[PDB]
DNA sequence: CCCTGGAGAATCCCGGTGCCGAGGCCGCTCAATTGGTCGTAGACAGCTCTAGCACCGCTTAAACGCACGTACGCGCTGTCCCCCGCGTTTTAACCGCCAAGGGGATTACTCCCTAGTCTCCAGGCACGTGTCAGATATATACATCCTGTTCTAGAGCGGCCGCC
DNA sequence: GGCGGCCGCTCTAGAACAGGATGTATATATCTGACACGTGCCTGGAGACTAGGGAGTAATCCCCTTGGCGGTTAAAACGCGGGGGACAGCGCGTACGTGCGTTTAAGCGGTGCTAGAGCTGTCTACGACCAATTGAGCGGCCTCGGCACCGGGATTCTCCAGGG
């Protein structure tokens, strides 16, 4: 698995700034939006991992990713 | 190895913007796509720890909160390219909005 | 939430009811300033200078 | 005592010259007068000469 | 003689290297308690404050306010400003959930 | 005890913002300042007399502050 | 905090030479970033357009 | 250049399907409920004593205010290049469908070390105290910033020279 | 004989550079006040023991995520037209930087007094625990209806063109 950053399309982006109620968005906003995302995930996709790790378990679940985004103060509901 | 090698609409910008904001904004639906999102989480998760599986709940739990702290920090970066007297944003004031957060 | 649902005119709660509940109330919003809702988006709000 | 006082053209003078730093006082014994302030710090230093 | 007439700026940076170098507390103390006291009156009149607790209250106040003056000033930069304002701050503690 | 909001005179908030490395302070910004102070006291103050009601004392500690201001995420060291 | 003492030219272990250990080290600013240290201030730092 | 009338396209209210998730029902069983019984944390009474509340001298660094001006906040103009709306053609997304095989979830046998005592003792805490580095103090001394004077480069002007 | 071109001369200003100014960096002198060492305990953890219970491990099982396809229409992406806005630049100004006069309260030190938190008994209901029991919460099944979907139509707000 390679070049996976891109997946988060550029109009993707420009979908979430619209929920945001950004008026115009700029080209270089989609590179760091991007980079954004991907230090938030490997936070949280790490605390997750070492959810998984410490119940002996080989697949992460949704409670594991709730307690990794609790534990940070971004408490996540419906899961 | 072994190789060499009449007259159109012409919608002003800004106007459809807003549209799209009050489309969004009401709606519900997830924007960001299912599978590139997952393929990401995959290969970050593959650098930390190799053979691992995510469920499709815990990818969904993923994603939606991934958006949400997204769509906070679009707001917060609207609201600070208004502070400065603009409409368009700028990846300083992402920067600024990440320090002012503290991470 | 039933309030919004019926500005909404909705019979059903759905979690865009819910976040609005939660989101609109002054004293939830501080309460839960630091709560993440799935499937249930932002205030559909827009900035003064934003309409032309 | 007073509010001016100074042998050479005063600049207000108290027994020290007003919007002056402290190191600027000397406290000299010599043929002192007024003259309304030095007729007005010589009308304004020439009126800002 | 004319006098020095520091250009405006000069003395604000010798105030910023004096001060970030040095940890005593600019807020005064007796009118931080009095006003802590007043505060206090509000939610109760038969109440007492220990010295050490004052002294607490203060230099969290202090770091607050110092932090969020820093974010002030950051905004400011930001927005193509060297003066701190009043939408500056509210700005910040938006960001920071605190509005 | 009225009028202490004054307390925190213009000279301090100078110093305030000189700390936090404020090139130019606003005259409109001392009444801003006080606000936002009046509203952490009243937060931080707030909690620690329902520390101090629920610990069986009259008398506001400076440990009551401590965990009060360790509730709200901003923990304070050395009392 | 010895090695910022060293560089104060001081021999005890003061609140300021522990703030300021604490806010270098980025691994220790970002575990403490919820923490407020008494008697400590802030780093002396000073913005690039600040400078005359 | 601004106000007003007509129409293209995204958006909103509405009629009909139905369907798949929500509401109600059958057990029943495992967690919720009833009664007694003690160890025990907790409510209450008296002592006290060490830290906080109120007022006083005083003095002195901290703070309000007024005069002045120059960095900077704000209003205004252009522009151009950066972003948006839309046509078009790829492009991978989602549901449709199929097995797989590691892997979550459950049940049971067993086993070590953790709950709980007995005793003590050696490391941890209260108190006393010589002491050694930090702060006050001040002439001396950095140390960079502000400003005055001069150096040198640049544009404007005038005198001189050749040509028609 | 008149005039354009050329070169020297004086005027003007940007800027490198040196000197004065004032708040800090240091060099002792000496106070001084907690710092850490020593002492005396003494109160909590460690050796050792009793007992047992929840996880380590094995087995099952069934479940659910990954790979892996065509299909198809939603949409990413490329590109053209263009359009309104970020920013360089310039001008207005006022309002906030700098500096002391003057006032004014912050703080150091002192004294008195009680507001009340530990501290020690005392006595008392209260909740974990053990028999004994029991009743609707939840998995699952039957039913059912609210809004997604599909269009149909429509008001309805928005842009383009004409007139004053």
């Amino acid at each position: 698995l390679r070049d996976n950053i891109q997946g988060i399309t550029k109009p993707a982006i420009r979908r979430l700034a619209r929920r945001g109620g950004v008026k115009r968005i700029s080209g270089l906003i989609y590179e760091e939006t991007r980079g954004v995302l991907k230090v938030f995930l490997e936070n949280v996709i790490r605390d997750a991992v070492t959810y998984t790790e410490h119940a002996k378990r080989k697949t992460v679940t949704a409670m594991d990713v709730v307690y990794a985004l609790k534990r940070q103060g971004r408490t996540l509901y419906g899961f | 190895r072994q190789s060499t090698g009449k007259k159109p609409h012409r919608y002003r910008p800004g106007t459809v913007a807003l549209r799209e904001i009050r489309r969004y904004q009401k709606s519900t639906e997830l924007l960001i796509r299912k599978l590139p999102f997952q393929r990401l989480v995959r290969e970050i998760a593959q650098d930390f720890k190799t053979d691992l599986r995510f469920q499709s709940s815990a990818v969904m739990a993923l994603q939606e909160a991934s958006e949400a702290y997204l769509v906070a920090l679009f707001e917060d970066t609207n609201l600070a390219a208004i502070h400065a007297k603009r409409v368009t944003i700028m990846p300083k004031d992402i920067q600024l909005a990440r320090r002012i957060r503290g991470e | 939430a039933g309030n919004a649902a019926r500005d909404n005119k909705k019979t059903r709660i759905i979690p865009r009811h819910l976040q609005l509940a939660v989101r609109n109330d002054e004293e939830l919003n501080k309460l839960l300033g630091r709560v993440t809702i799935a499937q249930g988006g932002v205030l559909p709000n827009i900035q003064s200078v934003l309409l032309p | 005592g007073g509010r001016c006082l100074a042998f050479h053209g005063p600049l207000m003078y108290e027994a020290h010259y007003q919007g002056w730093k402290s190191s600027w006082d000397e406290w000299v014994g010599y043929d002192r007068i007024r003259a309304y302030n030095e007729e007005n710090i010589a009308m304004k230093k020439r009126l800002a000469n």
